[PDB]
């Protein structure tokens, strides 16, 4: 009642900018929730608005849908998928059992769209040919992030890398960075024919991108969301679909709880300390 | 070359230091003397990243820069005139004499007491070459009804 | 070597049948990622196949998709949004943020879609009309999950839940359950004009009208996904984008650590106990 | 049957030494654990055969559980113990609201016993004076992480700090970091 009239002041401890909902309408960063559905937006459109505020071409949106179908599962045998099964079949909730393997996800399990989107932008910002680049790495000691496939190697290219190489390709207005990383991989593939680019590889160069070459972002606010992690997000949302479905795999066939076999453990405790 | 102006209602200062206290007391300040824009345009704060802290214009909150360098706040705000250094005994000295090296400051407040006299003649010396009003060391500041107030000077409103 | 050419048998501890990725293509339950963006099928569609491995009809792809984007944030005064504004806060990366937040999604925050559901289908199921139900439910003393908004009551409606009941009228071929569901409605605004359907219970009306009139589930199919909980999945991947969403805004805004006010604290601690 | 009499072999993908369970008896790091009871270790003596395994003197132990009473809570305020009353709040079971707080824990939260024993190792190992560390410290703009509290001051001391300092320096037979860190 004194705050109302204003008599005091008290200062708000908290901001945000994403998403209103004191109000007659639910708003998505200045956007209505019946003008979100009125302009036929999809996910990727209202993911532009909570995680960027910005309205994106109908292009830039349905990338970012084409981004959460590949990244949505890669089989149950990668380490986020296993801890998911594992909680799953211990008898735990959804959102325990997607927990436990959606915390594996950081640098060796998932990170490699984030670090391959910051590898091949500093080498494109600090201007060097894609042969210096090759040949920088390789006296440091480091493998080109985003850099080579286990079996697909080429005449035999991986297909969730050419569907979406070719809607880059197609509606993208200008793709500096994926051209300089076609080039990267033109130089590996000579090394190696495995050493192509990865579906990790090629989402982190192009949704690079579509930030700096769809004219809704400035070049510092798109160094920004690659720099606080937004491409952490799309691996994170994508795979948190098929995490989800491996919980609900493992309820339908009424798996029982795991415990791994002490023959696949190796046991090289100490003496006596 | 000193001037006879130092103050006016348009005067921009930068604060070194995390005085928050302080630089709300200059916003209440500056609002209750109709002025037109905060006092306070940018702070200056070297252990830590740049940032924006919240204050008060009335009752409505506004955000001030937090810089982390001072060329950074020089910079960004040229229509800077005015240092309140708020740095300690032992740094204010360093901070003073980093400060006369940007043109757009004529006048620097020194609100720390203990700086050794033989350290606190350079700082003049250094001014009178420059031009620059120096008021302090060991001061509150000053105030002008109306147009600008120096740090904590008149206690609380 | 010994089981490539069949001597030894080695029984398999772990059973899969959401996704095959040990071939040449990417298999999402039986579809090759190929045919999965040949056949325009979305986010929507590719979460049918994840999770309940079925060919979804267009309607009920792309009604999937709008549940989420309605579910998508709600502001950052719900509790899950709250803990990952505080963990961002607090430095942490985007992974823990997004799961000390999302952790909080259960039964008091989170749990009215998958709630509403259970109870508007038992009560469809173990045949009794709307207003027995209403009376039943007064007196054991439980209120109607999915029933009653603080603000908007009656001639001033919802409008995720006006966006999403048009579109459920219009594309789907029977929906028996949130027929049932608006004749609970009818009743309750009786009482009072705020106890309308929700959009936690029209989504959990209209997910059970889905599964079970589609054509692609059986009954005793579609009584098990709610049972396993297909419907707290769905809050909790369309929760998640708003979460990161929520991230992203704290890390742009640079925010620091966050303390709670001793003020609003009540301390009641014992005397020396 | 193939492997128990070894035609076959197959490698084992984990590899651990903390713990041996597959006996007549449970294991910690070599200790058996009537003997782990007999010895009268306590949870800090079974905490260095955890994560150390190692055979931990009476003081090192004690030391130990010393350092979880003071950890132990610093009340609801504080942005760990906010996230799981959040969760607690939200009707969620004990693992759910332990981990939503707990998962805050990390640089800005409960980071600064790992930031200053790196930070004070560093100046002491890279031998300098502890009037040069300050001084260092000061020109790269960052604060000396473990110095610095809000009310307790001087002559008014932190009573946790004054129970663990008069802990150490009775027992312990040498603290060089501690005489470091007590002169900076
Ligand atoms: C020698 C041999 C065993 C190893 O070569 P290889 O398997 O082709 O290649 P490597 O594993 O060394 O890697 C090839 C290059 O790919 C690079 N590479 C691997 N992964 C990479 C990544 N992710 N990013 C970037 N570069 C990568 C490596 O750095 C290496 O670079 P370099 O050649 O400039 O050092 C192979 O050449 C061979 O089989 N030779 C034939 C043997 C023979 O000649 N015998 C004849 C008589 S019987
Ligand atoms: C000027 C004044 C406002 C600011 O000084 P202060 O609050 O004592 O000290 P600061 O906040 O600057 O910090 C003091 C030192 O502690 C250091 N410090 C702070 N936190 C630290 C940490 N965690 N680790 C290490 N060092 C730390 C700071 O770096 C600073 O170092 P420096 O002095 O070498 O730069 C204060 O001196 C004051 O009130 N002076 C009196 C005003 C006056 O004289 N007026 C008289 C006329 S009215
Ligand atoms: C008496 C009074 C204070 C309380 O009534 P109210 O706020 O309208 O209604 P209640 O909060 O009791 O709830 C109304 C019904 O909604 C039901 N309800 C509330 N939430 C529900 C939910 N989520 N699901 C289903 N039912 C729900 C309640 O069970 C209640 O049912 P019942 O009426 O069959 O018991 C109110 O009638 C009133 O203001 N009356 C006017 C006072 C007056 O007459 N004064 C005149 C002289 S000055």
């Amino acid at each position: 009642w004194a705050r109302e009239l204003g008599l005091i002041r008290k200062p708000a401890s908290f901001m945000t900018s994403i998403c209103d909902e004191r109000g007659q309408e639910l708003i998505y960063a200045g956007m209505p929730i019946t003008e979100v559905f009125k302009e036929e937006m999809g996910i990727g459109g209202v993911l532009g608005l909570l995680w960027f505020q910005k309205r994106l071409p109908k292009y830039s949106c349905q990338f970012i849908e084409m981004c959460l179908m590949v990244t949505a599962d890669h089989g149950p045998a990668v380490s986020g998928a296993h801890n998911t099964i594992i909680c799953a079949r211990a008898g735990k909730d959804l959102v325990s059992s997607l927990t436990s393997g959606l915390l594996t996800i950081g640098d060796r399990f998932g990170g490699a769209l984030d670090a391959a989107a910051k590898m091949f932008s500093k080498a494109f910002d600090s201007g060097i040919i894609p042969m210096e680049f090759v040949n920088k790495m390789k006296k440091e000691g480091k493998l080109i992030m985003g850099i080579g496939h286990r079996v697909k190697s080429i005449n035999n290219p991986d297909m969730r890398v050419q569907i979406l190489k070719d809607y880059v390709r197609q509606h993208f207005p200008a793709t500096p960075l994926l051209d300089y990383a076609l080039e990267v991989e033109k130089i590996t593939t000579s090394k190696k024919p495995n050493l192509i680019l990865n579906v990790d590889g090629l989402i982190g160069v192009a949704f690079v991108d579509m930030l700096r070459n769809c004219g809704s972002f400035t070049r510092e606010e798109a160094d920004e969301y690659i720099d606080i992690g937004a491409l952490n997000g799309i691996f994170v949302l994508g795979r948190s679909m098929g995490f989800i479905g491996h919980y609900l795999d493992q309820k339908r066939l009424k798996q029982g709880l795991y415990r791994h076999p002490w023959d696949d453990i190796s046991y090289v405790l100490p003496e006596h300390m | 070359g000193k001037s006879t102006t130092l103050f006016s209602r348009h005067t921009k200062a930068i604060v070194w230091g995390m005085q928050t206290r302080a630089v709300q007391g200059m916003l209440d300040f500056d609002y209750v003397c109709s002025r037109d824009e905060p006092s306070v345009a940018a702070m200056v704060y070297p252990f830590t990243g740049d940032h924006k802290q919240k204050f008060y214009w009335g009752h409505k909150e506004i955000l001030i820069p937090v810089f982390k360098n001072m060329a950074d706040a020089m910079r960004k705000h040229p229509e800077v005139d005015v240092l309140i250094n708020f740095a300690s005994l032992r740094s204010a000295y360093d901070s003073t004499m980093e400060t006369m090296n940007y043109a757009q400051i004529r006048t620097i407040a020194i609100i720390a007491q203990g700086i050794p006299e033989a350290l606190t003649r350079k700082l003049i010396k250094k001014a009178d070459q420059k031009g620059v009003t120096i008021i302090g060391p060991a001061t509150v500041g000053g105030i002008k009804p109306g147009c600008f107030k120096i740090g904590n000077t008149g206690g609380m409103l």
